[PDB]
DNA sequence: TCGAGAATCCCGGTGCCGAGGCCGCTCAATTGGTCGTAGACAGCTCTAGCACCGCTTAAACGCACGTACGCGCTGTCCCCCGCGTTTTAACCGCCAAGGGGATTACTCCCTAGTCTCCAGGCACGTGTCAGATATATACATCCGA
DNA sequence: TCGGATGTATATATCTGACACGTGCCTGGAGACTAGGGAGTAATCCCCTTGGCGGTTAAAACGCGGGGGACAGCGCGTACGTGCGTTTAAGCGGTGCTAGAGCTGTCTACGACCAATTGAGCGGCCTCGGCACCGGGATTCTCGA
């Protein structure tokens, strides 16, 4: 027996395409599950969630801060027209509002 | 047992001025009680038909989670 | 108009010498000289930017850039065609001349 | 028994200095910098052999069209080809997902509006390749073996040096060398190799040049501003000191090298600073250069009125055809070359793992130019 | 105890791949954990419901990329797609 | 010294639009979902996460249905909120 | 001669518009239009005459259920016209153009 | 081809007409046939990723019908 | 369903009668709000305002 | 030629239970078909996400119950209740 | 109020095509055992939900002014409606080809299923450094003279 | 329209608790091998989609007159925002108890899985009456006197 290698790192992801796997079989989506399809899960939910970090870690460091908190996820959601369109039923706790005043309102 | 009252007019007021509202009638309080009410009222039913299923007597957060993800309002940070 | 023009004359109805060749450049910034207006830093000797002394690029190349080739690294996933590509695509956009 | 390109006379023709025994003078193509070396020569013998071709297939396809037509239906081809090649395959290779994402966005139509002009700080920002030099060139025979003789020559003599293509088996080997061998990973410790730094163009010129000296000259000459004014122009935090500095750079030692050079990020050129910076996830520019760069290519994009996907520009079956083009195509149909890489022809460069035979890939359906 | 499984792991390597100085909370984990189960579970969703529609058995990956087609908007389905692409071509090779 | 109307209220406007906090004291709303629970089933206990769920479902809710009755009030060329706008934005939306 | 009021042969044919239930909406124009919007996706593409009717149901429901919801925005801010700021309204609230 | 002009201003008013709308502006005909072709981008678009993931070339009613449940709008009638 | 049909004279159940079966049912309204019905047509329901 | 099942039979048999002396027509039809797979989708997905939660690997009378309880609005679910357990029992029994 | 005029409704014929009922098969649904595991009990631990108390003190609650905005009330005008005439193309009926959905049939790769074995990923423990908390200061803004 | 009061952002110390590593264990993922059914190619077949043509006529276009709503301006008065002082529970700690959630163990009865049999439901075929047009008169509503 060889060295054992994870799928995801032949893959070379970091998400893990043997604990999809696991999901999408115990998960009661199809009787068969392809060798390929937990691979292309695993990458397209790594390329989602780099996408919202670097957002949300741009949003933190603009705000002069280290850490990221929810209001810099709500921040890089609201923000971006494809993301706030694929969460737009989706409440952020602690995530607050996007800072707008309608024009009628101000003082003129 | 009137503890609708505790939604007090100062707790409107600042939910409203996060909506961006500049000026408020004074009618619009018992309205906004009556539709909190009428939420809490569904989402709180779903949740304790959730528990009763599980045939538990205490109502845990994935029990209002997934009764809010069945309204169509999914919440994010609460459970999993 | 059914196909380009080969010095892309006219190509904005607004401004047809808009994007053309043999033009100036767009300047997204203003451009800082040691004079002002068109002398380059570091033509007078002794002269300080922002207080400070403008570094030799030579000796910026030497200090900075200078590495010992022995330990170059590959890139694991690109081929020259990368390289190649984007020089041949710099050639397509711009072109500096200088007088001979 | 392939064309090459014309030649050129010129009073002082570099090409003949580098080799008198030899006596090929310098090409003649679109650009006076196309024989700097012979990948160059290459890629335009390639893209002219490409055009002549299409031209033959349209007049099979249609004899009664005229030569002019011939011409500058082969040439909206090309464009059209080069266009979606460049903006398909090599502009998310550089930007990486974020950033092609956020500056080039998906194409809604022709805008008028837009300064289609490049921009003075661009040809500054785009010298990022210089980075990716190889010290060498490699050439490649029909099995992707070293071709003897020679199978890597130093850079310092492939400078002009045109009777290279002539007089040493084409562009075939040029080309398989080029598909089949890793480029150069950028490093904060490994900048550009010396032998663009202390032997560019040995042979032809008195003294060897420095390329990366002569891109900071060439930044102090026209004049553009310091790197913490492009840093705000793009909206990115300006440092001050050298703490601010090793943030951004996510270094300490460049840092105080480059404090101790310049004295403040006010004072670093826009080259130094676009080529210091960490790269992107995915991407070979940092936040900077990619900023720009994305920038003069959306307005490239949306100010050209003959974009190959603006309406009127080509039918709809000529869309769906041109599509389907790639680089990998054209090289193995364009000339000798069989085995070619696979998908993205930027990223496969291991031999076999990544290489087909190019009789699967299909080619380009001409069809639907019946006038 | 029993294991609790969950996406931190994979999600703080993909932060430190991201922004290598930036850190997260425990509150912002696990809106990231919630976000990488709802796209899990809706992409496998509309697979099972295309491999149904078709009267195939097998999920593959030609059954995800059509869903990942459908789900996400725009040009964020595009470089989807071709991440996952360029996931599958690697993994076929190795 | 006094401030003109409606100064105030854009400045408490801008307060509440940085903050995440949350706008309704806990012990009311605990009370309240409490009282609104005991319809359905007696001696029923609450994880404290489920009435922080809760809470924070309400709060976004009742932000979300302000901005449409301000969008509503604004249409009809006025600056108050009126109980008719609450009730055309829930009959728009599908809610009544 | 005899003429009605502004008014009275719109309320007829509001009466009589809601009391039937044909399709409201030329049957070739809107083949074509559905055609012609389909081109841009996929090239000969071939639709069966199922899928045309059930676009055009879909549309026209889509369409009353809007115009409804303007209805009431218009009479909203005292109007009896029906504006565009009214559709656009309308389809804010519904969360479509937000 | 200029199409989305088959849409006549009497086939408007009629799609009014049964939305109980009494009068009506001369400026919504533009906007309604805008409102339309969104619509239908959204529906044939997504029929079409139905259609060619079965590898077919023709768009089946049962493509439309899936087309309009995945956005909300479900149709009963067609299968 | 037929209930409606009856109180139109007619014997058979069209697609018209299972809509106005639906709409005037509170229920059967919420259960099926988001449902399209072919060649149902809608409730004659005309604004007051609107009226003479 | 192939067989294509539906519920048309077994809505005809409730119709002349309900109006004998009324017919149907063939869009009708259609609709009470369509209607009925809709309603019979919902309420399995829903006991099957009901399953799922509590980590039971079948479905039973128990969780049709809270699906049609949670599904089925206002006296409704109630009346509904009530018919399905009739049936549930007058199976056990014979 | 009252009459002339459109518009809609309500009756009696007249076909006609689609809904409803009858056969012929065949392919699921039923009946009759076997088997193995999922779920139904009981115990038992111990976590966390509930209750109670005392104390700051920040929030809520009344109350008094005044001003800005909601709301009728004219008045103009222009834009949308109703009606008649002319023009256009939708609709209906009938023909003719052929692309391409559907069925068979026939293997071949590919996936499930079983052991063995380890490493990857949990839980638990620890410490230090972001960040929340005071405090004084410096602007930025608003209202008024 | 320059100076005064108020609110908010900013820079400088303190402290703490929560996030980021480190370590031990175990169970879920990887490496093999085998068996069989799902699906990928091919080869017909017929059906239903597209393209064309001609006639009738219904609906889209266009033009015109006029009236009735849309929009702007103008009071007016009242109700909501802003301060200010007083009451009131909210929030924070700490203490104590026990209900019930969660885990472990055993065992049993219920659902999956076969095989054999047969009848329920689906497809094809007729056929007659419910409904869609036709015509006419009857009743109703509308608008100018
Ligand atoms: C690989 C071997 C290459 C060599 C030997 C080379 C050589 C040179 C030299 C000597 C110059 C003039 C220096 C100056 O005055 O600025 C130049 C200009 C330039 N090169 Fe390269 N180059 C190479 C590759 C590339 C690549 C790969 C790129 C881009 C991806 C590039 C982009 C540019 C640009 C933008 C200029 C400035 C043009 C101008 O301002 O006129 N070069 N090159
Ligand atoms: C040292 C060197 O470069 N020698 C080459 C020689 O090999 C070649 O044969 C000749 C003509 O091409 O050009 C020169
Ligand atoms: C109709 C349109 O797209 N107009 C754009 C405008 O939105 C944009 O602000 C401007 C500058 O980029 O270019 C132009």
């Amino acid at each position: 027996r060889a060295k054992a290698k994870t799928r995801s790192s032949r893959a070379g992801l970091q998400f893990p395409v043997g604990r999809v796997h696991r999901l999408l079989r115990k998960g009661n989506y199809a009787e068969r599950v392809g060798a390929g399809a937990p691979v292309y899960l695993a990458a397209v939910l790594e390329y989602l969630t780099a996408e919202i970090l670097e957002l949300a870690g741009n949003a933190a460091r603009d705000n002069k801060k280290t850490r990221i908190i929810p209001r810099h996820l709500q921040l890089a959601v609201r923000n971006d027209e494809e993301l706030n369109k694929l969460l737009g039923r989706v409440t952020i706790a602690q995530g607050g509002v996007l800072p707008n005043i309608q024009s009628v309102l101000l003082p003129k | 047992r009137d503890n609708i009252q505790g939604i007090t007019k100062p707790a409107i007021r600042r939910l409203a001025r996060r909506g961006g509202v500049k000026r408020i009638s004074g009618l619009i309080y018992e309205e906004t009680r009556g539709v909190l009410k009428v939420f809490l009222e569904n989402v709180i039913r779903d949740a304790v038909t959730y528990t009763e299923h599980a045939k538990r007597k205490t109502v845990t957060a994935m029990d209002v989670v997934y009764a809010l993800k069945r309204q169509g309002r999914t919440l994010y940070g609460f459970g999993g | 108009d059914k196909y380009r023009t080969i010095t892309g004359m006219c190509n904005n109805r607004r401004s047809p010498t808009l994007g053309a060749s043999n033009r100036a450049f767009v300047r997204w910034l203003p451009a800082e000289y040691e004079d002002g207006f068109s002398l380059p830093y570091g033509w007078t000797p002794g002269v300080k930017r922002n207080g400070f002394p403008v570094a030799l690029a030579r000796a910026v190349s030497n200090e900075i850039v200078r590495f010992p080739t022995d330990q170059l690294t590959p890139d694991q996933e690109r081929s020259l065609m990368f390289m190649q590509w984007g020089q041949l695509l710099d050639h397509d956009l711009d072109f500096t001349p200088e007088p001979a | 028994g392939r064309a090459l390109l014309p030649f050129d006379n010129l009073h002082d023709d570099p090409c003949l200095l580098t080799n008198r025994s030899a006596r090929i003078p310098c090409f003649l193509a679109g650009d006076t910098r196309s024989s700097e070396m012979p990948e160059l020569t290459s890629m335009h013998t390639l893209l002219l052999r490409e055009h002549n071709r299409l031209a033959t297939e349209l007049k099979s396809l249609n004899p009664r069209w005229d030569g002019e037509r011939l011409y500058q239906e082969a040439r909206k081809i090309v464009g059209a080809m080069v266009q979606i090649i460049t903006y398909r395959d090599y502009l998310p290779l550089v930007l990486g997902p974020t950033a092609m994402r956020k500056y080039l966005p998906t194409y809604r139509s022709y805008n008028d509006s837009v300064d289609p002009r490049i921009a003075n700080v661009f040809t500054n920002a785009f010298r990022y390749g210089h980075t990716l030099i190889q010290p060498f060139m490699f050439r490649l025979d029909n099995r992707y073996q070293p071709m003897e003789p020679n199978p890597r020559v130093p850079l310092s003599r492939v400078f002009f040096a045109s009777w290279r293509v002539v007089l040493e088996g084409g562009i075939d080997p040029i080309l398989r060398g080029l598909m089949a061998t890793p480029a150069k990973l950028n490093r904060q410790n490994q900048i550009a190799v010396d032998e663009i730094r202390e032997r560019l163009f040995e042979q032809v010129m008195r003294i060897g040049l420095d390329l990366p000296a002569l891109n900071m000259q060439r930044s102090r000459d026209h004049g553009l501003p310091g790197y913490n004014a492009w840093r705000r122009f793009c909206g990115l935090p300006q440092p001050e000191t050298v703490g601010q500095l090793g943030t951004v750079l996510r270094n300490l030692k460049l840092a105080r090298k480059l404090m101790e050079q310049y004295g403040t990020p006010n004072n670093i050129d826009i080259w130094m600073g676009g080529v210091s910076e960490p790269l992107k996830r995915k991407g070979r520019v940092g936040p900077l250069l990619a900023c720009i760069i994305g920038t003069q290519f959306r307005k490239l994009r949306d100010g050209d009125r003959f974009w190959w996907e603006n309406e009127g520009v080509f039918s709809m079956q000529q869309r769906q055809a041109l599509a389907q083009i790639s680089l990998p195509r054209i090289i193995c149909d364009n000339t000798g070359i069989t085995t070619v890489s696979k998908n993205n022809i930027f990223m496969s460069n291991s031999y076999p793992r990544d290489f087909v035979n190019c009789s699967t890939l299909p080619a380009l359906n001409l069809a639907s130019w019946r006038e | 105890k029993t294991r609790k499984e969950s996406y931190a792991i994979y999600v703080y390597k993909v932060l430190k791949q991201v922004h290598p100085d930036t850190g997260i909370s425990s509150k912002a984990m696990s809106i990231m954990n919630s976000f990488v189960n709802d796209v899990f579970e809706r992409i496998a969703g509309e697979a099972s419901r295309l491999a149904h529609y078709n009267k195939r058995s097998t999920i593959t990956s030609r059954e995800i990329q059509t869903a990942v087609r459908l789900l996400l908007p725009g040009e964020l389905a595009k470089h989807a797609v071709s991440e996952g692409t360029k996931a599958v071509t690697k993994y076929t090779s190795a | 010294h006094r401030y003109r109307p409606g100064t105030v209220a854009l400045r408490e406007i801008r307060r509440y639009q940085k903050s995440t906090e949350l706008l309704i004291r806990k012990l009311p709303f605990q009370r309240l979902v409490r009282e609104i629970a005991q319809d359905f089933k007696t001696d029923l206990r609450f994880q404290s996460s489920a009435v922080m769920a809760l809470q924070e479902a309400s709060e976004a809710y009742l932000v979300a249905l302000f901005e449409d009755t301000n969008l509503c009030a604004i249409h009809a060329k006025r600056v108050t909120i009126m109980p008719k706008d609450i009730q055309l934005a829930r009959r728009i939306r599908g809610e009544r």
